RNA sequence: UUUGAUGGUAGUAUCUAGGACUACCAUGGUUGCAACGGGUAACGGGGAAUCAGGGUUCGAUUCCGGAGAGGGAGCCUGAGAAACGGCUACCACAUCUAAGGAAGGCAGCAGGCGCGUAAAUUACCCACUCCCAGCUCGGGGAGGUAGUGACGAAAAAUAACAAUACAGGACUCAUAUCCGAGGCCCUGUAAUUGGAAUGAGUACACUUUAAAUCCUUUAACAAGGACCAAUUGGAGGGCAAGUCUGGUGCCAGCAGCCGCGGUAAUUCCAGCUCCAAUAGCGUAUAUUAAAGUUGUUGCGGUUAAAACGUUCGUAGUUGAACU
């Protein structure tokens, strides 16, 4: 049968609730769509990257 | 293959796809009122209960865990079902005998994926948007 | 101000004794017109005795700085409160009569179904 | 009642939704003008396919036929009264080479950049819609007012706007009103 | 088709044809080209949703037509009604009553209960469009008009221009997968700081309207982000997007499907970031396309689902040449 139910909620009482505190209202629709312009052509390292990601770490 | 390539057979070809459309498991599933004798929900999108019991449905392996679904009673039939309650945390925010909304599951009306035979999904439990509480937006009554 | 009313579409009409006309009205520094003003300047028109001026419509064109509006002129003084739908002499300010107040009136004729003649419930209690 | 919204709708979303090699066709379009997002990208992309496939649908008959010519001048002097194509290429092929991004520099918000008054293709959406613009005696308030050919003579300041002085800022006026306080 | 069904015949009845009704004869009439019966979550049509075409689904819903006013029946007056904001009765619900009796039908406009996944004000006026009357003038919750309103459509706030601060490639040139100077046809991050704009609000007055409000027009007020502070979803693949950091350990859970998770988790839970569409977007049900998976255009049937065991054979469908 059935043992039970009680488990839940385990992740719950096991993170140590760490926040976000801040991070600045950015640039909006009209203005986003121009931040976002540029970062496709701020530098453009115009190279065969050798099977790379365009925005992972490295 | 086949049909009849005459200049007066417009009778024998909308026989045929009238005959024939009889076995389109798509067709036939909306053709036959069964969306009312069959489906617990009312023909419709969502409908209202108020659940009787907090079960753990056993997940079908390879997966394996206790589901933690409710099974229901909608007032619009009195039909008994049993709903999967989504986001862990949900079921210490349930707090039985609460009047719950509930809603389908994604793949028109048949089951999903490790959960075998629920169908449901609930929505709203005693007014107050159980996708909102669980992120703590809303706070459900004391009351 | 000067207002710089031009008007265009004229024609006059015996038939009820007015002279149909639409007014280019300009806007050019503070605001929308006052409908006052223009009376007795479009009484600078042709000089028609600027309380039988009656230029009662106007809409201000977008961005500030124009007004295209009515105003039929007409000829004498009573020929005004002749045909006049009279709702365009509450604006010329003359008439203000009977509060009713289209709710009570219309249960004023069905209170006074239930009485034979003489009414005789009107006059006890009010 | 009536049908009150009489829809002609525009704003397709578009078919596949993720794909990059159409995504960033688009992106740059923003750029070169500096629009809001991407639905008044495929606006006009609605609006070309429909002058398409009437220009389409008239090139599946014959001329002389009076089918053909009668919808088709009434096409080609609507574009060129706007003035996207122009009066050498008169005739319904050279209308199905128009792709967009000759119809989004005939909008009134790249007109002011075209004129060395806007200094900014992002700076012109603000100007514009400050009430500090004229098109040949009209205030307008909008980017994708799209503009007509002769109608490319006349747009100016209006001097309704507080430049050059008209309640001048009123910044200006707030200039010598942060020094009592 | 006894108890009108198909016809004849004479009638009655009606405004009139007519089995509409009567009386007498005749035995007809419909049917595999689907009659009859049943179902319908059926008011019909204009039309609506969606596709390259061919199409499928829907149409309670503002326009025309039918239909009905709790359920049935009857009927008066009237040119016109089987009228129910007319009457009469029965049936079901309710109402008042001093117990004798008297009246009621919101599927009109508002409003309340109820059922429900599911739907707003017990507001204002006939100025509009027209209708009606004895009829320039009266009346018209027809109609117009405000209040609710993210059903749905449209135009578009959430910054912009420069400076140095720190900084990138590139342009000239020492030089060349090293390296300086003008760092620069660059752009970011700067509670550096200082400037230019402005509608969002706000407020005199105005226009507005039947009287209003809102927008438009507007004299005075109004931006330095700490704020006028944009969020909804996702970051394994399908599907554009951290092999980030802590947590947990086939657990909690996630996932439309494939799949993840068993003390290194690219999939959980959070932090730090990122990507899509953006005043929007997510979920559920239905429906169309996708679907060459309903196939007229256009499928398949040796083995994947599928040529009747066999041949006759009527209905049906197709049928040589010749003027």
């Amino acid at each position: 049968v059935h043992g039970s139910l009680a488990r839940a909620g385990k992740v719950k009482g096991q993170t140590p609730k760490v926040e976000k505190q801040e991070k600045k209202k950015k640039k909006t629709g009209r203005a986003k769509r121009r931040i976002q312009y540029n970062r496709r052509f701020v530098n453009f390292v115009q190279g065969f990257g050798r099977r790379r990601g365009p925005n992972a770490n490295s | 293959m086949g049909k009849p390539r005459g200049l007066r057979t417009a009778r024998k070809h909308v026989n045929h796809r009238r005959d024939q459309r009889w076995a389109d498991k798509d067709y036939k599933k909306a053709h036959l009122g069964t969306r009312w004798k069959a489906n617990p929900f009312g023909g419709a999108s969502h409908a209202k209960g108020i659940v009787l019991e907090k079960v753990g449905v056993e997940a079908k392996q390879p997966n394996s865990a206790i589901r933690k679904c409710v099974r229901v009673q909608l007032i619009k039939n009195g039909k008994k079902i049993t709903a999967f309650v989504p986001r862990d945390g949900s079921l210490n925010y349930i707090e039985e005998n609460d009047e719950v909304l509930v809603a389908g599951f994604g793949r028109k009306g048949h089951a999903v994926g490790d959960i075998p035979g629920v169908r449901f999904k609930v929505v709203k439990v005693a007014n107050v948007s159980l996708l909102a509480l669980y992120k703590e937006k809303k706070e459900r009554p004391r009351s | 101000t000067t207002a710089t009313i031009r008007t265009r579409k004229f024609m006059t009409n015996r038939l009820l004794a007015r002279k149909q006309m639409v007014c280019d009205v300009l806007h050019p520094g503070l605001s929308s017109v006052n409908k006052t003003e223009i009376r007795e300047k479009l009484a600078a028109m042709y000089k028609v005795t600027p309380d039988v001026v009656f230029a009662f419509g106007f809409r201000t064109n977008f961005g500030g700085g124009r007004s295209t509006g009515f105003a039929l002129i007409y000829d004498t003084l009573d020929f005004a409160k002749k045909f006049e739908p009279k709702y365009r002499l509450a604006r010329h300010g003359l008439f203000e009569q009977k509060k009713q107040t289209r709710k009570q009136r219309k249960e004023r004729r069905n209170r006074m179904k239930k009485v034979r003649g003489t009414a005789k419930a009107k006059i006890g209690t009010g | 009642g009536r049908i009150p919204s009489v829809f002609s709708k525009t704003y397709v979303t578009p078919r596949r939704p993720y794909e990059k090699a159409r995504l960033d066709q688009e992106l740059k379009i923003i750029g070169e003008y500096g629009l809001r997002n991407k639905r008044e990208v495929w606006r006009v992309k609605y609006a070309l396919a429909k002058i398409r496939k009437a220009a389409r649908e008239l090139l599946t008959l014959d001329e002389k036929d009076e089918k053909r010519l009668f919808q088709g001048n009434a096409l080609l002097r609507r574009l060129v009264r706007i003035g996207v194509l122009d009066e050498s290429r008169m005739k319904l092929d050279y209308v199905l080479g128009l792709k967009i991004e000759d119809f989004l520099e005939r909008r009134l918000q790249t007109q002011v950049f075209k004129l060395g008054l806007a200094k900014s293709i992002h700076h012109a959406r603000v100007l514009i819609r400050q009430r500090h613009i004229r098109v040949r005696k009209q205030v307008v308030n909008i980017p994708s007012f799209v503009v007509r050919l002769d109608s490319q003579k006349h747009i100016d300041f209006s001097l309704k706007s507080p430049f050059g002085g008209g309640r001048p800022g009123r910044v200006k006026r707030k200039n010598l009103k942060k020094n009592q306080g």
